[PDB]
């Protein structure tokens, strides 16, 4: 195994793993929009950025601990002024050009995306502080729209992971959902309208924010009021 | 004279751009005739892969393509001999403002590239090849095809070189509007049919490029270079330059200036040289100029910057950088920060969209408040955000592109800071003077 | 559409590997165009089944490009040069012009439906600015407000371009001004 | 200035040529979003004509051919936006005094929005 040194602790941890593995691996935290547990990891969100050192060396540039693999001796820290200024930044550019829904959407207290703004954002400089920055018109489209009877659409609220796309080609391997135009201009859609695969459901329980939803539940309760039943599906022998 | 080439000499030698310009560069004929494939076939028969590798190594030729990179130590970590197959890419994919070199060899001299391609491939054990050119480039897409066939004919492309057991094909894909297609990684993926982002880098095209397989990407400029280096040794081309910038460039400027287009000229000539003895001087009063591309960062029209030699170390430790040789000249007559206002909303269409800093980011914040301030809607409060922002980006995206657009916008409020505070503080919309005619 | 001409398609999947399909998406696509004068989501299903992919995968990559058009354009459908290096040559001025002129914006087209506009970025032709490209055919360079209005009426008047007659001179790869 | 008013004004009216189009050529008609600055507004008050923020002309399939949309009351740079979703064209139209709604310089008419809506609905509705 190869020695990696988080903040001010030390780990064990095999040859191939992602930085941000070995990060939470210590006890530690990151914001982490775009990779989910069996994708493809890749840094688009750009989110999950630390600082590397490996030699103590600092590399210049901040790092994608999501798809940096993991150097005997290497030192790893997630939060220097630098880092946080950095992710409270990241998050700003995210919540952007977002919609304003959070009481109306479904995506409720279980939202990705609500939870890593309150976490990491708005940063701490050193009275009155300044909640928005950006005060022009946000990005304005196509709105509560269902692909299936099962999955209904919100591409104002999406943020651009990958989660979904890169699921569809990767686990079940039914490319029925992918990114249209590009800029700012860019958003999900299909052409296989019936949403074809059996196995559509999941981008449910993957995508970050309240975009891709279970239409089977709209509009039934808020998340927490929910009490949850663990349990095993008996409709076949898996 | 005695020493090292750096202008006007008298012994530079003009190779590239040499008959560009004149009726019918282009007939296979033609380049026959002014000894064609001369070097080619020596090259095949004579000089191993590995030995056509170490004369470019030595000949000291950087990347024409902007990058700048070592291209004989880019060749250098190719495989050796693996079994793969591997494949070589043209990349005449020539999108950045303010630069248009690689546009007339592909137009007038295509059987230089097609050349300078089967040395590359050689050299790299790649018997494939792809040139993926903007589908915005006609002529130079019909010329290249129209070539492509010729050498097809004449024994030139194809079947066994020569009567050398290697064997060499190029293919054409033209493109569809969109400069992102110009990165490397990006370019791949637009060519192997997806839509093109950029990929991640950790895995090297070296070694898992086009469809998996090692391939080697290279600038058109870069590769019709490989030829007179390999016809007339490295030693001839190092004869040219600085102590890092060896050889000759395709330096093309662009702006208010009496004749504006490319002039091939050796490494290491002024701007002052390019601006006047061959541009003829401007004919505006001129406050700025952007060395390389569109990507690097603007300096002051000023006589320490017109003596500077337009180089890869002098240019870098002058603030900007040399990108593609595209010079652009802005008069005092137009505001700086139109100027940008106008390039990065030129980004903010480009970008891809697979990062949350360039798609959101400039695509998002940054073209907005240029806007703001450039309608005289602005406050001191706006410059001082888009200052702030620059740094939240630059650092930290998944390619270049995000850098190339902050880095301009960056060194435009390094040197006229003042005059987004005008605007600003006056509430007044950037000065509209008559340009055309 | 591709039944009809399938000279075309063994020719061209024929450049790219036999795990290396989707890379026809682009020329295919790219003929439609040059022939209907835009792509229509049938085009879109059909390429998707030649090539081997999702109607989804091949929506997605003709919607990333600048030059394939989704709706119908005019005849002659005029790209503008927008960019900086054209700019500073006059390319607003000449966009306020012509689009005020035919009274179009860019996703309409002129009544007498010969006439679309598009502004786009550079060329790579600065030397010569402004700039503007017509169809899928050698640019239009230096575009003078004069040099305009006769392209203009060359194009008006049924004249195939590439023999129209331009006031005016211009040059190469080096361009004198006066 | 008060011209935020009368754009405001015009942003009706555009929404009147789009329901009338919609009803019209038989084409669904969605209100796509309403004002947060009203959903939101409290006990403060609230003097706007409409409440609809984002409109759009879909097809069978619910897939939007033709969207449009005014910027909040609290937005700097107000502009309304006509975009065709899928074919990658966006308009910006401004508000001129005495001139009246304008795509920069050419006036955008009733007629000059049917012949964009037709277009769309033609070129574009899947179903
Ligand atoms: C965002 C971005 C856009 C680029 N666009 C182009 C381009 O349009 N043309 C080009 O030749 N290189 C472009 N490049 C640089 C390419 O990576 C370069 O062409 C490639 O390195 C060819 O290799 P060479 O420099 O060794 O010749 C771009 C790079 C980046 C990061
Ligand atoms: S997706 Fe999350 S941030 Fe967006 S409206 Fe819903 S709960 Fe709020
Ligand atoms: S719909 Fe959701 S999972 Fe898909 S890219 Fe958008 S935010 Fe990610
Ligand atoms: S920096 Fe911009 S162009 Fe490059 S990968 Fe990110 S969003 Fe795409
Ligand atoms: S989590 Fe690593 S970049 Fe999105
Ligand atoms: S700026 Fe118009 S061609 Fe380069
Ligand atoms: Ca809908
Ligand atoms: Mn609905
Ligand atoms: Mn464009
Ligand atoms: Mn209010």
């Amino acid at each position: 195994m190869v020695r990696v040194k988080v903040n001010d602790r030390i780990v064990e941890v095999p040859p191939g793993t992602s930085v941000m593995d070995a990060v939470f691996h210590a006890g530690y935290d990151v914001p982490l929009f775009c990779s989910e547990k069996h994708l493809s990891p890749i840094g688009a969100c750009r989110m999950c950025l630390v600082r590397i050192g490996l030699p103590i060396q600092w590399q210049p540039k901040l790092a994608a601990s999501c798809v940096t693999a993991v150097a005997d001796g290497m030192v790893v820290d997630t939060l220097s002024d630098v880092v946080r200024e950095a992710q409270a930044g990241m998050v700003e550019f995210t919540l952007l050009n977002h919609p304003l829904d959070c009481p109306t959407c479904d995506k409720g207290g279980a939202c990705e995306l609500q939870d890593r703004t309150v976490e990491y954002g708005l940063y701490e400089k050193y009275e009155l502080p300044v909640y928005t920055r950006f005060e022009f018109t946000r990005r304005h489209v196509d709105k509560h729209h269902p692909l299936s009877p099962f999955v209904i659409l919100d591409r104002e609220r999406c943020i651009h992971c990958k989660r979904c796309v890169r699921y569809f080609e990767e686990v079940p391997g039914d490319e029925v959902l992918d990114f249209i135009e590009r800029g700012v201009h860019t958003f999900i859609g299909t052409m296989d309208f019936g949403l074809p695969s059996g196995f559509s459901g999941n981008i449910t329980d993957i995508c970050p924010v309240g975009a891709l939803l279970d239409l089977t539940a709209r509009f039934r309760a808020r998340n927490w009021e929910m009490e949850e039943t663990p349990t095993t599906c008996a409709l076949c022998p898996v | 004279t005695g020493p090292i080439l750096s202008g006007l000499d008298p012994r530079f030698e003009r190779t590239l751009y040499a008959h560009v310009g004149k009726e019918g560069s282009w007939t296979l004929d033609y380049y026959l005739r002014h000894g064609g494939y001369e070097t080619a076939k020596r090259v095949l028969k004579e000089k191993t892969p590995d030995e056509v590798i170490e004369e470019v190594k030595r000949s000291g030729l950087r990347g024409r393509g902007g990058a700048g990179f070592p291209t004989g130590l880019k060749w250098s970590f190719m495989p050796k001999d693996d079994g793969k197959q591997h494949y070589l890419i043209c990349n005449a994919d020539e999108s950045e403002p303010g630069s248009f070199k690689d546009r007339y060899i592909l137009e007038d001299v295509p059987h230089l590239l097609i050349e300078g391609m089967i040395l590359a491939g050689y050299a790299i054990r790649a018997t494939v090849g792809y040139i993926y050119v903007r589908g915005e480039y006609r002529r130079a897409a019909d010329r290249l095809e129209q070539a492509i066939k010729e050498a097809r004919a004449r024994g030139y492309l194809g079947k066994n070189l020569f009567g050398t057991d290697f064997s060499f094909d190029l293919h054409v894909h033209r493109g569809a509007g969109a400069y992102i297609c110009g990165e490397e990684t990006a370019l791949m993926n637009s060519l192997e049919g997806l839509r093109a982002n950029p990929r991640l880098k950790p895995p090297f095209p070296a070694q898992s490029g086009l469809w998996g397989k090692p391939t080697t990407i290279n600038n058109v400029e870069t590769l019709a270079s490989v030829v007179p280096i390999m016809e007339r040794g490295a030693d001839w081309f190092a004869q040219m330059g600085t102590e890092q910038s060896k050889g000759m460039k395709l330096y093309q400027i662009s702006g208010p200036v009496k004749r504006p287009g490319v002039y091939e000229l050796p490494m290491g000539t002024t701007f002052r040289e390019l601006i006047y003895e061959w541009a003829g001087g401007p004919l505006e009063p001129i406050q700025a100029i952007i060395p390389g591309g569109s990507s690097t960062p603007p300096l002051p029209f000023t006589e320490e910057v017109l003596d500077t030699p337009m180089s890869y170390e002098h240019l870098q430790a002058k603030g900007s950088m040399l990108g593609t040789g595209g010079v652009i000249l802005i008069p005092e007559r137009v505001s700086m920060v139109d100027a940008m206002w106008n390039l990065t909303r030129f980004y903010a269409h480009e970008s891809c969209g697979k990062c949350t800093p360039c798609r959101e980011g400039v695509a998002g914040f940054m073209v907005n408040l240029f806007a703001k301030i450039g309608t005289g809607q602005g406050e001191e409060k706006d410059v001082e955000n888009l200052e702030a922002l620059l740094p939240l980006i630059e650092g930290r995206s998944f390619c270049p592109l995000a850098d190339a657009a902050v880095w301009p916008v960056k060194g435009s409020l390094r040197h006229f800071k003042d005059q987004y505070l005008a605007l600003a503080r006056e509430k007044r919309p950037v000065p509209r003077p008559s340009l055309w005619r | 559409f591709f039944d009809d001409k399938q000279d075309f398609l063994e020719e061209t999947f024929a450049k790219y590997p036999p795990e290396g399909r989707r890379a026809a998406i682009m020329p295919l696509l790219r003929r439609v165009q040059q022939e209907e004068g835009w792509i229509r989501p049938e085009r879109i299903e059909e390429i998707a089944r030649l090539v081997g992919t999702t109607p989804t995968e091949v929506m997605g990559v003709a919607s990333f490009y600048s030059y394939y058009q989704f709706v119908p354009t005019g005849k002659y459908h005029l790209q503008v040069c927008a960019t900086l290096s054209c700019k500073l040559a006059g390319a607003e001025e000449l966009w306020d012009y012509l689009t005020e002129t035919l009274g179009i914006g860019p996703g309409e087209v002129t009544p007498d439906g010969l006439f679309s506009v598009q502004k786009v970025e550079c060329l790579g032709s600065c030397h010569t600015a402004p700039v503007i490209q017509v169809n899928d055919e050698p640019y239009v360079e230096c575009v003078t407000r004069a040099r305009l209005e006769a392209l203009l009426a060359g194009l008006r008047a049924g004249k195939r371009l590439e023999e129209i007659e331009l006031p005016g001179k211009c040059g190469h790869h080096v361009h004198e001004v006066e | 200035a008060s011209s935020e008013r009368e754009l405001y004004e015009a942003w009706v009216e555009l929404l009147s040529w789009m329901r009338e189009y919609a009803q019209a050529k038989g084409v669904r008609f969605e209100k796509e979003a309403d004002f947060p600055d009203f959903i939101y507004r409290m006990e403060r008050p609230y003097d706007l004509p409409t409440t609809i923020m984002t409109a759009s002309l879909s097809d069978g399939l619910g897939e939007p051919f033709l969207l449009a949309d005014v910027s909040p009351r609290h937005a700097k740079l107000k502009r309304i936006g006509l975009r065709l979703p899928r074919a990658h064209i966006h308009l910006h139209a401004h508000y001129e005094p005495g001139k009246g709604l304008v795509t920069g310089k050419i006036p955008l008419t009733k007629e000059r929005f049917f012949a964009l809506a037709d277009r769309a609905r033609e070129a574009l509705a899947f179903a």
